[PDB]
């Protein structure tokens, strides 16, 4: 929530859905990477 | 001139008749007078038959019951249960029609079935009997409309429709007019940091599509809040909301960052400073609050409790986007503030949305509705259709389904629709005789808003962009393009040019009662080349109905009278027609005619031909006025051809002759030069034929370069003088006899003057007629500022010979960087100003030094310079040009702050005791 | 849309947001796919 702090913005159409931008959602986001899931989508959004 | 011409001689062919004529007056006050009676019967009779689809609208809606399911409806879907039915041609409306059968329009965006929309198709079926009825109460009626709250839409003829099509009815300039009052409205953007990413794009493209709900009356202005409240707009103040205005406000808008913090505390506080002042203009009508934020958590009592004591100002907030922030204090926002709360989850929904908000202002209306029955006029636009410019008039119909009986009173308020009853211009300029009056006249009209509805330049084809700029990268070779749903609203002030004596004209005619004046001024010319100066005369009339016009009649000063066709012999006229006959083409000429009116003809598509030989057959079966004429006129054109023309045959010199009268007989003699006459044979369209009315001396006129074809050393120039007719103490000028000069002839002529330097023949228009030096003999008729600017820079700063510098809006042009698209242009026209013929003047460039004589010829229009040299250093500094530059329109931010004589409407419907607001929510 | 009855006809898909560029299909229920109905179509579900 520090690092990414919600800067997922973009100004596009597509629902890059796994944003961190609360504390529950960014726990759930969290939990996704750890069991090796779509870990992808959630790490292109970061550095993008 | 005086000689190749028989000029003289036709004087002698108007004097020798002294019969066939009766020289009648014009009075003009008469004629306007008269045709200001017509235009109101035109819409007394039109304005009645949308009362006839108020009241039958409004009865079949108080008995509909609401059915709910549907097993019985069989309508028409006009865009491929359904039906198919037949289809004649016709003429008025230049498609298929179909006389028994309703259409209904449906946008592609909203159908299934539906209960909302089939319900709604059960009633509207009882209309198409009033609509049958009206067609038979009275013939000639265009478009017919009922269009709905629910996005239906029939009309009574049955055309079908017009690759992807959006056009929704509810968005429609006469459907808006009709459903609302002026809107003082103001639009605020919040641009903190909460709306990057998704719902910026959603603003820019909202508030995008917000303007394009506003008529002319409207006024708005953008202001972003933030930390503190700007508006970035570069207005500071209401604007009025032209078309232009609405342009910039959309560059304004697609610029704004997104930073900062929220207060809504400064904001609206400078929100509710601007809706005040009452120093501008401004409509002083509903004024409206709209506010575009996502959310934020604040009930902002204070401002409201400060500033809405009253309650007369009226907040629509809009929460767009989807953050996931709270949408609690917002619809406490506008549910105590007599607001209605939308919501705008993403693209799509933007079009849905903000059409709506004219529905909630129609509540005033709604509890008034004995007086809002009142016909609006929309202004002025291009049909859907395909039928040319129309006018529509509009009239609500209201959901009365409670009165007198009351009942519970759910939905007493918001209204069904509105009737609409197209009218083309057309049909009101068959009401306004243009045949007897002297081509630089003309008849011609103002809104009350100073738009125009009949000066002849209005030219289909919209107006008033920037530079219009279209990359090729972004697009896709795919979807539509939509084709700007934009009126043509244009300026009387930019509809001619603008002078100190016309600005009165215009502020006196806007609402004023009576009133004449006679003046000088400066007359643009057809197809823009040449200025004259000259007198005018001219009239005005309010509508005795209606405020919602006022006519004008423009006369040239030598146009009081006009000629009478009056031909009792028959056996005259019959030989006046077979002079026509296309047989004589080597006796007379080729004898062109112009189209023009009468019971069973057609229009000439360049086949003058046929439609000669379609007019031949005409009188054939004869065997009123303008008919007459034009027999009347075919020998006086014939006698010149055979007591003058016939004796000369072929001359050292004149390479073709020829002769233009009102009426539309020109004549050309050769006759294999003629065929390549290349102009327009619309007498009153014809450039020539008026710019020769005006002078009264010899008119030369320079053709282009390339042009698209031969119009060259093969053509020649051309030469004019009105024909001057002294009946008993009077002035009357019909015709024009041209000489067109053959060029190397009068190159000999002028090769040999010179043996017994560096000299220019030169018109009035910077153009070049011809020169020595052999370099310029192939530039004929290019602007001379093309050719040696460093002269002509100097020459205008010398005086004799100045500009003025209109703006077009209607050109059209090429796109630039970042197919055909209209721009506004500029163009430079060039003129006299100054007598005492002689004019000399030394030149220094710069390092080099050289001499100047400009000698204006007598009794004609001719520049003749003497310069000395191109041998010395040259001068390359620029380049006068002439022709249209694609440019800017005027400044927006300076033209608005002196802003524009004008008057707004005067009902402005606001704030019932009744209305009750809990719905919103 | 949301509903049975009104979800029909046709709408718009905007290739990227521009609202210029705007594209039409026909739209209907999407019922998607793993849906939670009968407990055999659950576990089939619950399995992914
Ligand atoms: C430029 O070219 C012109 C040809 O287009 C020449 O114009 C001709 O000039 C003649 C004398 O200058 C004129 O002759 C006179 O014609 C009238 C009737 O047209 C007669 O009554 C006169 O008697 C006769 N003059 C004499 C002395 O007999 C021509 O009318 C006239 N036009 C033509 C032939 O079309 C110009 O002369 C010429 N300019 C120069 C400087 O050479
Ligand atoms: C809206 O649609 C409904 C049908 O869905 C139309 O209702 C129909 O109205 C006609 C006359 O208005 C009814 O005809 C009558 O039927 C009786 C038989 O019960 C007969 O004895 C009468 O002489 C007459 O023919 C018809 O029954 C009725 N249809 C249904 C299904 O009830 C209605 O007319 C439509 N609205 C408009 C404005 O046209
Ligand atoms: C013009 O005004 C009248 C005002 O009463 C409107 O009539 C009312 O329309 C509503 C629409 O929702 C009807 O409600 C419906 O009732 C049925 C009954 O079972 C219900 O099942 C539906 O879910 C729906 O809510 C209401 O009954 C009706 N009033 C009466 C007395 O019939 C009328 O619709 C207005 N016209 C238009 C075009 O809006
Ligand atoms: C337009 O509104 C402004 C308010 O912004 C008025 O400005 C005041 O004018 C009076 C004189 O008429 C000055 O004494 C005040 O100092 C002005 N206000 C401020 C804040 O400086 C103005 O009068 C109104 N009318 C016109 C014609 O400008
Ligand atoms: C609408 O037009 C009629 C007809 O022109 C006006 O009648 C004029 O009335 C004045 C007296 O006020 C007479 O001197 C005029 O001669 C009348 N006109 C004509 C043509 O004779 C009527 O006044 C106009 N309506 C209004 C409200 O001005
Ligand atoms: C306009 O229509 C007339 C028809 O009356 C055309 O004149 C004919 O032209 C053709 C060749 O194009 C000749 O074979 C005919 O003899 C001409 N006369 C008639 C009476 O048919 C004229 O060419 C048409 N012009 C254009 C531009 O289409
Ligand atoms: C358009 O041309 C006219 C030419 O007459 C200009 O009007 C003259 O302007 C001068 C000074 O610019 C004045 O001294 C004269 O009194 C004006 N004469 C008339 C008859 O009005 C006019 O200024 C030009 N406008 C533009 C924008 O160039
Ligand atoms: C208007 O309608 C009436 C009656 O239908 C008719 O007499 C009159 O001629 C119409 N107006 C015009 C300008 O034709
Ligand atoms: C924003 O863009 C508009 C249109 O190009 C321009 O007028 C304005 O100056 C721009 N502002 C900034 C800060 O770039
Ligand atoms: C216009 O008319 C007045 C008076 O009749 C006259 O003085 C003036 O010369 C006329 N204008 C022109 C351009 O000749
Ligand atoms: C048209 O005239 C221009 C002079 O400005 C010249 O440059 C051009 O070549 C001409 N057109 C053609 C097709 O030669
Ligand atoms: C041309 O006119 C302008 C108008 O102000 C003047 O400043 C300038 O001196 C003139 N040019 C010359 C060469 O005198
Ligand atoms: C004509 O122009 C000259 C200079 O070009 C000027 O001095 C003179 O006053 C002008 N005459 C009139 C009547 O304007
Ligand atoms: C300017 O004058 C000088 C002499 O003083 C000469 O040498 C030079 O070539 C001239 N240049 C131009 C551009 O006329
Ligand atoms: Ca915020």
């Amino acid at each position: 929530m520090q690092l990414f702090g919600g800067r997922y913005d973009f100004e596009d159409t597509e629902v890059r859905r796994s944003n961190f931008d609360n504390f529950p959602q960014a726990l759930i986001s969290v939990f996704q990477v750890l069991t090796g899931e779509d870990w992808n989508s959630v790490m292109y959004n970061g550095i993008m | 001139a005086k000689t190749a011409s028989g000029v003289h001689q036709l004087v002698d062919i108007y004097e020798k008749y002294q019969d066939l004529y009766t020289v009648e007056p014009n009075n003009a006050r008469q004629l306007v007078e008269i045709a200001a009676r017509d235009i109101e019967k035109l819409l007394s009779n039109r304005s009645k038959a949308l009362v006839r689809l108020a009241l039958e609208a409004e009865k079949v809606q108080a008995a509909h019951q609401w059915r709910e399911d549907f097993a019985s409806v069989v309508y028409y879907n006009a865009k491929d249960q359904r039906i198919k039915p037949v289809f004649i041609d016709d003429a008025n409306f230049r498609r298929q029609v179909s006389y028994q059968h309703a259409a209904v329009h449906i946008p592609t965006d909203i159908y299934e079935g539906s209960t909302i929309v089939l319900n709604e198709l059960n009633w509207t079926s009882a209309l198409d009997d009033v609509f049958k009825k009206n067609r038979e109460e009275d013939p000639s009626l265009l478009w017919q409309v009922f269009g709905s709250a629910t996005g239906l839409a029939r009309y009574y003829p049955a055309s079908p429709w017009v690759k992807i099509d959006l056009y929704d009815v509810r968005r429609r300039p006469w459907y808006i007019q009709g459903a609302a009052s002026p809107k003082d409205m103001l639009i605020l953007v919040d641009v903190s940091g909460s709306v990057s990413g998704l719902t910026l794009k959603l603003i820019r493209t909202s508030v995008s599509e917000m303007l394009e709900t506003l008529s002319d009356d409207d006024f708005v202005n953008v202001a972003s809040f933030n930390s503190n409240a700007q508006d970035v707009s570069c207005f500071q103040h209401l604007v009025q909301a032209n078309v232009r205005n609405k342009k910039v406000l959309k560059d304004a808008v697609n610029n704004i960052t997104a930073k900062g913090i929220t207060d809504y505390k400064k904001g609206f506080s400078f929100a509710f400073e601007q809706l005040l002042n009452y120093n501008v203009s401004r409509a002083n009508c509903n004024k409206i609050i709209m506010l575009f934020t996502d959310g934020g958590e604040e009930r902002a009592q204070e401002i409201f409790a400060k500033y809405n004591k009253d309650k007369k100002v009226r907040v629509f907030t809009f929460s767009v986007g989807q953050h996931n922030y709270d949408r609690g204090p917002i619809q406490w926002m506008a549910c105590e503030n007599k607001g209605y709360y939308y919501e705008i989850p993403s693209i799509g929904a933007i079009r849905i949305n903000t059409q709506e908000y004219l529905d909630v202002l129609g509540r005033p209306m709604v509890l008034a509705g004995d007086k809002a029955k009142q016909v609006q006029w929309t202004n002025v636009y291009l049909d859907a259709l395909e039928l040319g410019l129309v006018i529509t008039g509009t009239l609500p119909v209201f959901n009365i389904t409670g009165q007198f009986e009351n009942k519970t009173n759910l939905k007493n308020q918001l209204i069904l629709g509105v009737m609409g009853v197209d009218v083309s211009l057309e049909d009101i300029k068959r009401l306004t005789p243009r045949f007897t009056l002297c081509p630089n006249g003309y008849y011609f009209a103002i809104d009350p808003n100073g738009y125009v509805l009949l000066h002849p330049n209005l030219q289909p084809k919209p107006i008033g962009v920037g530079i219009p700029t279209i990359n090729l990268r972004k697009r896709r070779p795919n979807v539509q393009n939509p084709k700007s749903q934009e009126p043509v609203t244009l300026d009387f002030l930019d509809a001619e040019l603008e002078n100190d004596i016309k600005v009165e004209i215009r502020n006196k005619m806007i609402d004023g009662e009576s009133g004449e004046k006679t003046f000088r001024t400066l007359v643009k010319s057809q197809d823009e080349r040449y200025i004259d100066k000259g007198n005018r005369t001219y009239t005005w009339t309010p509508v005795n109905g209606t405020d919602y016009s006022s006519l004008a009649l423009v006369l040239p000063t030598y146009s009081f009278y006009y000629i009478k066709a009056k031909i009792e012999e028959t056996i005259t006229q019959a030989r006046y027609s077979e002079t026509l006959k296309p047989d004589n083409f080597e006796e007379s000429g080729y004898t062109f005619l112009a189209p023009r009116d009468y019971c069973s003809d057609l229009k000439p598509s360049d086949n003058n031909t046929e439609f000669l030989l379609n007019f031949n057959e005409f009188i054939d079966r004869k065997t009123t006025d303008l008919i007459n004429r034009v027999l009347l006129d075919a020998g006086f054109t014939n006698e010149l051809v055979q007591n003058y023309w016939s004796k000369q045959k072929n001359i050292k010199g004149v390479k073709a002759r020829f002769v233009v009268t009102d009426g539309g007989i020109t004549r050309v003699y050769p006759k294999e030069a003629g065929e390549n006459w290349q102009e327009n044979p619309e007498t009153y369209e014809d450039s020539f034929y008026k710019r020769s009315l005006d002078n009264d001396n010899y008119v030369f006129t320079a053709p282009y370069f390339n042009k698209s074809g031969p119009g060259a050393y093969e053509s020649g120039i051309m030469v004019s003088k009105a024909v001057e007719i002294y009946i008993q103490g009077k002035l009357l000028k019909p015709a024009v006899v041209g000489i067109k000069i053959d060029v190397n002839s009068w190159i000999e002529n002028f090769t040999k003057t010179s043996i017994r330097m560096d000299c220019v023949i030169l018109d009035d228009g910077g153009f070049l007629l011809m020169a020595n030096h052999d370099d310029y003999t192939n530039q004929i008729g290019r602007f001379f500022g093309e050719i040696d600017p460093s002269l002509m820079r100097h020459l205008v700063n010398i005086s004799v010979y100045a500009f003025n510098k209109s703006y077009d809006y209607q050109s059209v042009c090429e796109p630039g960087a970042a197919s055909k698209q209209s721009c506004i242009t500029e163009q430079t026209q060039y003129f006299f100003d100054n007598d005492s013929k002689s004019f000399s003047g030394v030149l220094d460039c710069g390092n080099c030094s050289r001499i100047f004589h400009v000698e204006k010829l007598m009794n004609t229009n001719l520049i003749f310079i003497m310069v000395e040299s191109k041998g010395t250093c040259p001068c390359d500094t620029r380049l006068l040009i002439q022709a249209e530059q694609t440019s800017d329109g005027p400044d927006p931010c300076d033209m608005v702050k002196q802003p524009r004589y004008r008057k707004g409407p005067d009902v402005c419907f606001d704030n019932n005791v009744l209305e009750d607001y809990t719905d919103c929510x | 849309k949301m509903t049975e009855e009104e979800c029909r006809g046709y709408y718009y898909v905007y290739k990227d947001g521009d609202p210029t560029q705007m594209e039409l299909r026909p739209r209907q229920w999407i019922h998607n796919d793993f849906h939670f109905d009968n407990v055999l179509s659950a576990m089939m579900s619950l399995f992914t």
